[PDB]
RNA sequence: ACUAUGGUUGGAGACAACAUGGGAAUCCGGGGUGCUGUAGGCU
RNA sequence: GAGAAGCUCAGACGAGUAGGCAGGCGUGGAGGUUUGUGACGAAGCCUUGGGCGUGAGCCUGGGUCGAACAGCCUCUAGUG
RNA sequence: UCUAGUGGGCCAUUUUUGGUAAGCAGAACUGGCGAUGCGGGAUGAACCGAACGUGAGGUUAAGGUGCCGGAAUGUACGCUCA
RNA sequence: GUACGUGAAAUUGCUGAAAGGGAAGCAUUGGAAAUCAGUCUUACCUGGGUGAGAUCAGUAGUGCGAGACUAUGCACUCUGAACCUGUGGUAGGUCAGCAUCAGUUUUCGGGGGCGGAAAAAGAAUAAGGGAAGGUGGCUUUCGGAGUGUUUAUAGCCCUUGUUGUAAUACGUCCACUGGGGACUGAGGACUGCGGCUUCGUGCCAAGGAUGCUGACAUAAUGGUUUUCAAUGGCCCGUCUUGAAACACGGACCAAGGAGUCUAGCAUCUAUGCGAGUGUUUGGGUGAUGAAAACCCAUCCGCGAAAUGAAAGUGAAUGCAGGUGGGAACGCCCUUGUGGCGUGCACCAUCGACCGACCCGGAAUGGAAGGGUUUGAGU
């Protein structure tokens, strides 16, 4: 008998994407080789994010990319922006800057606006060819907690979270337990 | 590499691979060439016997 | 490496001789010579993993005495002494000698390399693990453990706990009373060498 | 005194001894019977 | 090259009710595929023979039998 | 983040309360059974030892060495006739 | 053969085999009996004999260098090709034996160093001290029975001198050395660490077994079945703290037999599109043949704005703000658990904006100024 506590035994990380996309598997195979044969943490980060699920790869907008690379103390003038996910369009930005963006997929409107503005859109294999180690690359992520489920996660007394309500308005969870005039307020 | 563990205490070849000084190690060195006095002590003997 | 081992052997003989002459001088003069208290202690877990109080279980986990018949080298200070006092019924510890240390590290010497138990079959493994502490051989590791050098903590932690066998000839009649009472628990002083001899 | 840990220790039991550790109270005796900071007066 | 869903090296570990998860075995029907099996004998059944798998199970020799049946990738359920 | 089962417990050491007592009822600590096979106590859910993948070799724990039964009708000193 | 497609199990008769002293059934191991497996030594290749054969290396002509292949001819047989034999070689299972090894282990020795009261003793030797007597001697009395003094004809105890650095026992150590027994042989060209060397892709006990022999081959080794012997094994499921229970259900067998579908909701995952998304309420190709597939318009559902009971109002001071940690990247120091610069995501925090409330508040309006607050907001 051996007295060993088994707490951190099974790793909780994906070693393979759940998707059955053949092209995604081809990208994973390419970046498995890149991560193994290069000492750059960028390739490992890309390979890890290739395994991630849809919720763990939130979309990003060209306005967000433009805002992040146009900061005053940024010096990200001509650097290529890389996101492992979908790049969406933001119609609120009437004029699109010239951006070099590499992503898994592009919205038709976003890709058209980038090309019309004079930028370039690249896939991950193209990004690997141009920057095999990720040099001079701005790696970005979308907002993970921007989805609906995180408005309700952690709901409880005095947590200020959104309840699961069939409808919205009076007569729907706006009574005893929500205000002082009705017994108590949460 | 290292499919089988050899005991250096039994395999002299491994005992030579490790500890290169083992070739020149000399044991059973004699140092009683002197007169070999008897450092007993009168007080020590009296206390040792006592009652 | 050979020069270092020769110097270590000379140091061992010089220390042993110096203690002998000091004892003879005390006997001749009629006074009393109290030698240095031991700084190195070998601890063997004699109790299994059944019916262990939580405090003793935590202490044995911190001492890496997880399995029965497992042995470790520990520097002996106030904190270690109090820990051994609490786990007295479950372990036996004593003063190891040069033969015990070298035979343990030769026959049952395993190093923790990449969190794995690797046999110490070549000096290259020891250099790769403890090279930054000027430990370049198994003899250097033996010297560091035996003399409790400035890198004892790293050397002892690198050494995987020894997986000793059941003693040849067996234990005493009753194994789970104190060594003073006639059992095999608690401090046994130099008798740990004989216990390791029959357990190795 | 008491107490943590231990035994396939003793004793029918109450309890006691032992082993690795911690460790009083009370009584009695000895010694002592205020120190000190700030601001100012004093043959 | 070694189904990269692959190859190779090394270390530690292995009780389990209620319960959770994963990978597999078996059945009916549907799509695709196998110049797939079959009246020179399909399915089924019996066996004092053989083989494989830890196992769910599978293959095969012999006897009876007489008209349909199966392997692989998926779909599905009144599936053990 | 989501969800299952559970929401009757019991035994032993130690510290106890209520009881004449109880294989009684109720509290505290720890280890267990429940869900724990295995060696021992002739037997046994909790006691001792020890926590279990399939095997070979060696050595032990608790426990034993007259026969059943594997192992000294061993060694040394005494006591005991029921 | 109408008791009729095939024809299971429960149950039953005959035959054959086996076993059986108040259960049987099962598991491990072996024995006995019965039964099954090997085609080993096949196959590539070559040694040897003969026969015969339209014949091979290097070539020559017929895509510009190198190379490959096909075809036409030369090369005319010490070479290359088909073809037959030898119980041709390496023969190949199964079982063993013995050596040299490697790993693990058990058991019996021998030698040496060191340590202690540099063991304690003790023997032989020189100088002592003592009292118990060996009583040597003395003495009732020629056969004892007792003395009362310290070696007489014996001998003990305690001190120091040497030989003597005495041995022995014990403890500890030797990278000192001899045998005996058992189990294991995992890996499969090479690389590594070591030792010896004549200095060499040399040798070795050095990152895991090889070598030399023999017997059988209707034997042996395995596999299966029955039975015997040794040891162990309580009747399954269920409720239960606890079941073998004198707790319940269960005589046997075959077939059937129990978390499904739908309207929702929540988490997670995959797919498509993405500030949008959803063709199937509906219309057309459509008659041929069209419950499918394909195409098509306007509504609308959800989302893009919240807040308040409501009347209503309705989200940028700034780089859509500051602070700390923080992925990735770039620049240096030199190896650091190193500094510098921005800084995705996420969390914590200080603010700003919108709605509500509480204010002051300079007919109708609440513009500016606020707040210990409040919202499922920006």
């Amino acid at each position: 008998g051996i007295d060993i506590e088994r707490h951190h035994v099974r790793k909780s990380q994906r070693s393979k994407p759940a998707s059955e996309n053949v092209y995604l598997k081809l990208l994973v195979k390419l970046y498995r080789f890149l991560a193994r044969r290069t000492d750059s943490r960028f390739n490992k980060a890309i390979l890890k994010r290739l395994f991630q699920s849809k919720t763990n790869r939130p979309p990003i907008s060209i306005s967000k990319i433009a805002a992040l690379t146009s900061r005053k103390s940024a010096s990200l003038e001509g650097k290529t922006t890389v996101i492992v996910g979908t790049v969406t369009d933001d119609e609120r930005l009437l004029t699109v800057p010239k951006l070099s963006v590499a992503a898994l997929r592009f919205t038709k409107s976003a890709r058209a606006r980038i090309l019309k503005a004079g930028g370039e859109v690249l896939t991950l294999d193209q990004l690997a060819l141009r920057a095999p180690t990720g040099s001079n690359t701005v790696l970005l992520r979308g907002k993970k907690h921007a989805r609906e489920a995180y408005r309700h996660f952690g709901f409880g007394p005095h947590k200020h979270k959104a309840p699961y309500v069939r409808s919205e308005g009076r007569k729907f969870e706006r009574a005893r337990g929500r205000r002082k005039s009705r017994a108590f307020k949460v | 590499a290292h499919v089988q563990k050899k005991n250096p205490l039994k395999n002299k070849a491994v005992l030579a691979r490790l500890n290169p000084y083992a070739k020149a190690y000399k044991a059973n060195v004699k140092l009683n060439t002197g007169k070999t006095p008897k450092a007993a002590g009168e007080k020590f003997l009296t206390v040792l016997h006592e009652n | 490496i050979a020069k270092r081992a020769e110097s270590y052997d000379a140091e061992y003989r010089k220390a042993e001789r110096e203690q002998i002459e000091l004892g003879r001088k005390a006997r001749a003069e009629g006074n009393y010579y109290v030698p240095d208290e031991t700084k190195l202690v070998f601890v063997i877990r004699i109790r299994g993993i059944n019916n262990i109080p939580p405090k003793a279980r935590k202490i044995m986990q911190l001492l890496r005495l997880i399995q029965i018949n497992n042995g470790v080298f520990v520097k002996f200070n106030k904190a270690t002494k109090e820990m051994l006092q609490v786990v007295e019924p479950y372990v036996t510890y004593g003063i190891p000698n040069l033969k015990t240390v070298r035979e343990l590290l030769y026959k049952r010497g395993f190093g923790k390399v990449n969190k794995q138990r690797i046999a110490l079959s070549d000096n290259a493994i020891i250099e790769a693990a403890l090279g930054k502490y000027s430990i370049l051989s198994i003899e250097d590791l033996i010297h560091e453990i035996y003399t409790v050098g400035p890198n004892f903590k790293q050397a002892a932690n690198f050494i995987w706990p020894f997986q000793l066998s059941s003693p040849l000839g067996g234990w005493r009649d009753r194994k789970f009373k104190h060594f003073i009472e006639g059992g095999d628990a608690g401090k046994r002083d130099e008798h740990i060498n004989s216990l390791v001899r029959k357990m190795l």
